RNA sequence: CCUUCUCAAACAUUCUGUUUGGUAGUGAGUGAUACUCUUUGGAGUUAACUUGAAAUUGCCUUAAA
């Protein structure tokens, strides 16, 4: 943890030194391991946990500029004749978020076709949330245009209950997933980088407690052996390397 | 449909709301002579479907070159009735596509080029060229069999 | 002539259904090797649709039961695959509007669930049953002439008495109760029965059959969904009323 | 003057090499077809070369399929010039991946790493921070 | 001139809560620095930006006639 504030620290005087001005400090955490799922590519992203959610400064930081921060909600073809916006206007207010558009899986398929207006439609949106039982089908219908960003991507949440629609379940979901998660994918080969945000967001004091929970967390997943940090442009950090993972190379095979 | 949404309306104006404004707003072509006259020089028609066979010709005579003139995306169709089928009636003479929804937008935009690449460049030498002057068959053998 | 539009259609239909194949088949394959833990759902399900419609969703959990497959059409475009060729071939179930008996059991989920899009399955009743066999199947028969490419109509009693008194299998109502009670074996006696051939719901082209045309396509498309899903149940209408209209 | 090649452009989805011959097929007996492939995960680049046997088939075929519309993508399609001899865009396949190695005993590669430690050290030194 | 994989089980009660598993694309081009293996064979991943699905040669038959 000495070594993550000095790491930060350093790294905020790199940015400090007298499109591409939003671009140019955007911290980043690289990690790597043995090798990941082979011939396989995954879909599904990993909503690790946290204690100082980022996803919550970003909309007063956002509101500010250009990029416009907004949400998206696929849900099922059958709810969007049961839950309307007024109920998530008054329900999500009081906790100080709100879902703008409710877009209906039919509506990739008949308004939102001629991949002009799919990306015209899509470039507009910040957070993207997806019915579960949809986010199954969601590859045909948004493209890999989509999935090639980390914030395009649908995220599935558990809209289905036991039993039906329940929209309780929705909202309490929701908060879970805007102020509890943090979102991530796993790649093949060994390199994945984290957005942990930009240094105009929250604070580094808070930064060094959540990469700690972050690191706590993913080390025991993937026998991951090598973390490192950097902002966009700065040579890589060496804040880990164990040797105690290199030994079953040997041992695989 | 027209009586079933008045039964609708009829239903709503009083006892939830509509000022006619329960129902939405309505699609469909365009297809009265003077009204598509009308609406070109506005200008919001976006593709004219012009009758071939109008047996007083003088009335379309005049379409295409207004057309022409006010920029106006015009096509000449074969048939009448053809027409008025689309409209319910038993000819037509005219149609025109004015606003559509917005899944046909790229349609619509396609559908206009595909018109521009076949109908207003196939089609230079139309404005010249009197047509017509064609022999029988028993005068054609005797000039080919003369020269 | 040809019209390109038809060819490529046929391409893009036959892709989808080859690939829904492909997927299918693996998953069942998977499934089958028992090592599951990288896998989808765990158990199969049955859908049942009764009359704009009521469904229900239930495991299978076999118990084997006496199914009734009756081919159909399509859908408009499928150049039908190697696959599902193969199985219908072997179910005999060439030449559409025709209709087979199967002992539903739990090894033939695996077969049903990839030729689900051509065929329509139920559990009819016994009335169902009898009236199809003493108005319909047929039987292929040798004596003191006729080399026997060729069948008849089943009239009488002694020719099941001589076909099958190994079995002790007479009067053609044994056969109905051997079906109805899945008895012995099942086997000998439905390949003995010659799968059925049973006459389409509307012949027409007039003006008043195109409607009823109509209206048969669009409760159709209604009713039979056809999934894609990899994981789909299969769909039990009731036939004990659609052999009304087929029989 | 002309050759006896066609070349085919904005072809849609799904209308590959096969029902391409097929179809152009019908106005004679052609020669070759060749489509634009990718090298990895062969995909359709939408375009492709023709050539049957006349210099009359060629403008027969573009005459008629010029701007043609078909599923929503209106085709295009030229003529070719005196030669220009069709050379490439040979038919790809998927590329499935195979893993290389692992070879080398994992001890020169840890005292590899235990240098590369000290050696982004001085890299970040030069850098400098 | 077809039309898109739109829930599975388990452990639990707080009137819904938690763990698991399920997702290979429109092509083309622009483009910043970082890693993982392997011999030189360059493979796997890596901040994000453009386009009217845009383009020229990368070694079963009554769904008939």
């Amino acid at each position: 943890r000495e070594r993550v504030i000095k790491a930060v620290n350093e790294l905020i005087k790199f940015t400090s030194k007298p499109e591409e001005e939003l671009k140019k400090d955007l911290q980043l955490i690289v990690v790597n391991n043995k090798s990941f799922t082979g011939t396989s590519k995954s879909f599904k992203l990993k909503l690790l946990n946290v204690k100082h959610s980022f996803y919550k400064p970003w909309k007063e930081a956002s509101a500010t500029a250009v990029k416009d921060f907004k949400v998206l909600l696929i849900l099922k073809d059958s709810d969007i004749k049961k839950v309307s916006e007024d109920d998530l206007f008054d329900q999500l207010d009081s906790e100080g978020i709100k879902v703008d558009e409710i877009i209906c899986g039919k509506d990739l398929k008949t308004v939102y076709k001629a991949y002009e207006a799919r990306n015209a439609f899509i470039s507009q949106f910040s957070l993207i949330l997806a019915d579960d039982s949809i986010v199954t089908s969601l590859p045909k219908l948004m493209g890999g245009k989509a999935y090639n960003k980390v914030e395009t991507t649908p995220i599935s949440i558990r809209t289905h209950a036991n039993k039906e629609f329940s929209l309780t379940t929705l909202t309490n979901n929701i908060k879970k997933v805007y102020m509890n998660q943090l979102p991530v994918k796993l790649p093949r080969g060994t390199t994945l980088n984290v957005h942990l945000g930009n240094l105009e967001w929250l604070r580094p004091e808070e930064f060094v407690d959540n990469v700690e929970l972050i690191s706590e967390q993913l080390i025991k997943a993937y026998q991951i052996r090598s973390i490192f940090i950097k902002t966009n442009r700065s040579p890589v950090l060496p804040l880990y390397y164990n040797q105690d993972v290199l030994d079953e190379l040997e041992a695989k095979k | 449909e027209k009586k079933e949404r008045l039964t609708k309306e009829a239903a709503a104006v009083a006892e939830g709301k509509s000022k006619q404004d329960a129902s939405p707003k309505p699609y469909a072509v365009k297809y009265g002579l003077n009204h598509v006259v009308a609406l070109i020089e506005n200008k919001k028609a976006k593709l004219v479907l012009i009758a071939n066979d109008v047996d007083p010709i003088e009335l379309v005579v005049f379409l295409p070159a207004l057309c022409k003139k006010m920029g106006v995306p015009y096509a000449i169709v074969k048939g009448k009735a053809r027409l008025g089928t689309l409209v319910n009636q038993k000819t037509s003479a005219v149609a025109a596509l004015t606003e559509v929804r917005a899944e046909d937008e790229a349609a619509l935009a396609k559908l206009v080029s595909t018109i521009d690449a076949n109908f207003a460049d196939k089609y230079d030498e139309v404005k010249k060229h009197w047509g017509g002057g064609i022999l029988g068959n028993k005068a054609q053998a005797k000039m080919d069999k003369r020269a | 002539f040809v019209r390109a539009e038809s060819i490529v259609a046929k391409t893009l239909a036959t892709s989808r259904e080859k690939e829904r194949i492909k997927r299918v088949s693996i998953l069942e394959d998977k499934k089958a090797k028992n090592e599951t833990q990288h896998i989808a759902s765990g158990k199969d399900f049955i859908l049942k649709i009764t009359e704009g419609l009521i469904r229900e969703k239930t495991t299978y959990d076999g118990k084997p039961a006496l199914l009734f497959i009756v081919r159909v059409r399509g859908p408009l475009a499928v150049n039908i695959p190697n696959k599902a060729f193969k199985i219908l071939s072997l179910l005999r179930l060439v030449e559409t509007n025709t209709g087979v008996f199967v002992k539903l059991t739990k090894n033939v989920y695996p077969l049903l669930k990839v030729i689900a899009p051509y065929v329509v399955i139920g559990k009819p009743s016994l009335s169902s049953i009898r009236s199809l066999i003493q108005k319909r199947g047929r039987i292929i028969y040798k004596g003191e002439n006729e080399a026997e490419p060729h069948e008849i109509v089943l009239n009488d009693n002694n020719i099941v008495e001589e076909q099958l008194g190994d079995h002790g299998i007479i009067c053609v109502e044994d056969i109905i109760h051997e079906i109805a009670t899945m008895g012995e074996s099942f086997s000998v006696c439905n390949f003995f029965l010659q799968p059925f051939k049973l006459n389409r719901e509307v012949s027409g082209f007039g003006s008043l059959n195109r409607l009823r045309k109509i209206k048969q396509r669009e409760a159709e498309s209604r009713t039979r969904q056809f999934s894609n899903a990899a994981t789909a149940p299969v769909i039990e209408v009731d036939i004990d009323s659609l052999l009304a209209k087929l029989n | 003057e002309y050759s006896g090649i066609i070349y085919v452009s904005r072809l849609p989805h799904g209308f590959h090499e096969k029902e391409l011959s097929k179809y152009f097929a019908q106005f004679g007996d052609l020669k070759e077809v060749r489509l634009a492939r990718n090298k990895k995960t062969g995909n359709s680049r939408h375009y492709g070369f023709l050539e049957f046997v006349n210099k009359e088939d060629a403008m027969i075929a573009q005459e008629s399929m010029n701007n043609y519309l078909l599923m929503g993508h209106l085709l295009q399609v030229r003529v070719l010039p005196k030669g220009a001899k069709i050379e490439k865009l040979y038919k790809y396949k998927k590329r499935v991946l195979v893993e290389k190695g692992i070879t080398k005993p994992v001890k020169q590669l840890k005292d590899n790493m235990k240098q590369k430690h000290e050696e982004r050290i001085k890299k970040l030194a030069k850098s400098g921070i």
